[PDB]
């Protein structure tokens, strides 16, 4: 859990292990054991080795690997960076409009005459005039603790693009 | 010691019925004529003179001098209970607190200390000779005293909170907190039944516009 924070296109410990298998040539021995009719007794073992080897990969993404991938992935990384930045800028501008251009201790209170409060009296609004354009009663409410039984299941791992050498080796394998 | 319920009625009788002659022997009720102005908000400070009180009850003067703060509160309560009797005009609202009180009254038609915009003071009796500062000893604690001295330090006029007015964000109700002590605890969460029974979590925002402030000034007197 400490060192699973590796960023994509980097050699994780599993990637380095697969590279060790590749350079040692045990991968070819696994192919031999899988193709051999005489040594069929080790089929379940070889299947488990291959499963743990291809643990992290996605088939279509792996099949798309090839010679010209470095330029493609570099340009894709730059474009995705700009897309993320533009989204964050848009959200920041929307929040800056939702709050006013006055500091938070700048006072002022309003009565929204049509809106009845939880009682019969008219709603008194304190969170600034800017918020009444998109007023909602849950502006200041704390969300609720989902109890342990009702907590939704979460996906067990993030996907990371492994090292390109290991991806090419796994494609060839 | 005395029954303050009866003392309040005695004070009402004095304020209603005392009279003095100012010009050509004509009779005027000097305190009724001022209660009219207080009711109309033409006058704010009422200086009641215990030399006038002495003309028909020296025992009341002794009680006031010996327990002044209690009797100051009693006189203020009596004056507030008397002003509706002397109402005969509509007030021109000039303070923003007048405007707020006007809308408070209309919404109630649709906080006594809050509705109380006047202030009452004892002008001391001449039988009480003026003391020096050194003569204001522990025996005179809680008692009306006249003291001569040199003013040597005066602060700026500051706003002293008298009645803090809050508004709730969830139920839209006003809450009031009279303040007697030199310090007080601000209110955080709404104590209204609508918020409490529903566990609404609505909190209170102080409204200086609706709260009552009074001019306050500290000074130091020094001996001659
Ligand atoms: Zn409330």
């Amino acid at each position: 859990l400490d060192q699973e924070k590796k960023i994509d296109d980097d050699a994780s410990a599993h990637d380095q292990l697969l590279w060790a298998i590749h350079l040692s040539g045990l991968d070819d021995l696994l192919l031999f054991l899988a193709s051999s009719s005489a040594e069929e007794q080790w089929s379940l073992h070889v299947l488990e080795i291959v499963s743990l080897m291809f643990r992290d990969q996605n088939p279509e993404q792996l099949a798309g690997v090839g010679q010209g991938r470095l330029a493609q992935e570099r340009s894709a990384d730059f474009a995705e960076l700009e897309v993320l930045r533009q989204r964050e800028m848009a959200e920041k501008k929307t929040r800056a409009l939702q709050r006013g251009n006055r500091h938070s201790r700048f006072g002022g209170s309003y009565i929204v005459q049509g809106l009845k409060s939880i009682g019969e009296r008219d709603l008194i609004f304190h969170k600034g005039l800017h918020n009444l354009r998109n007023y909602s009663s849950d502006l200041g409410k704390q969300p609720k603790k989902v109890p342990k039984r009702r907590q939704a299941a979460r996906e067990l791992s993030i996907q990371r693009r492994s090292a390109l050498n290991v991806r090419l080796f796994l494609r060839d394998f | 010691l005395k029954d303050y319920a009866l003392e309040k009625e005695k004070v009402k009788k004095f304020l209603q019925e005392f009279y003095q002659d100012d010009e050509l022997g004509k009779k005027q009720f000097k305190y009724g004529n001022q209660l009219v102005r207080l009711a109309h908000r033409e006058q704010v400070a009422l200086y009641v003179d215990l030399d006038d009180v002495a003309e028909d009850d020296p025992e009341l003067v002794d009680s006031i001098c010996e327990n002044a703060r209690r009797y100051a509160k009693l006189f203020a309560d009596a004056v507030q209970e008397l002003l509706p009797q002397y109402k005969e005009r509509e007030v021109v609202n000039k303070d923003v607190l007048d405007v707020y009180i006007e809308h408070r009254l209309m919404m109630e038609q649709r906080p006594a200390e809050l509705m109380r915009r006047f202030e009452l003071y004892f002008q001391g009796p001449s039988s009480n000779k003026p003391r020096v500062i050194r003569e204001v000893r522990a025996d005179s604690v809680g008692k009306l005293v006249t003291v001569r001295g040199i003013v040597t330090r005066v602060s700026e006029v500051k706003p002293k909170m008298v009645v803090a007015t809050y508004t709730c964000d969830q139920c839209g109700a006003e809450t009031y907190q009279p303040i007697q002590s030199p310090t007080f605890m601000p209110l955080i969460m709404c104590p209204s039944q609508e918020c409490q029974t529903n566990r609404s979590g609505g909190r209170l925002y102080l409204q200086t516009r609706g709260s009552r402030f009074i001019k306050f000034q500290e000074m130091k007197m020094q001996e001659h």
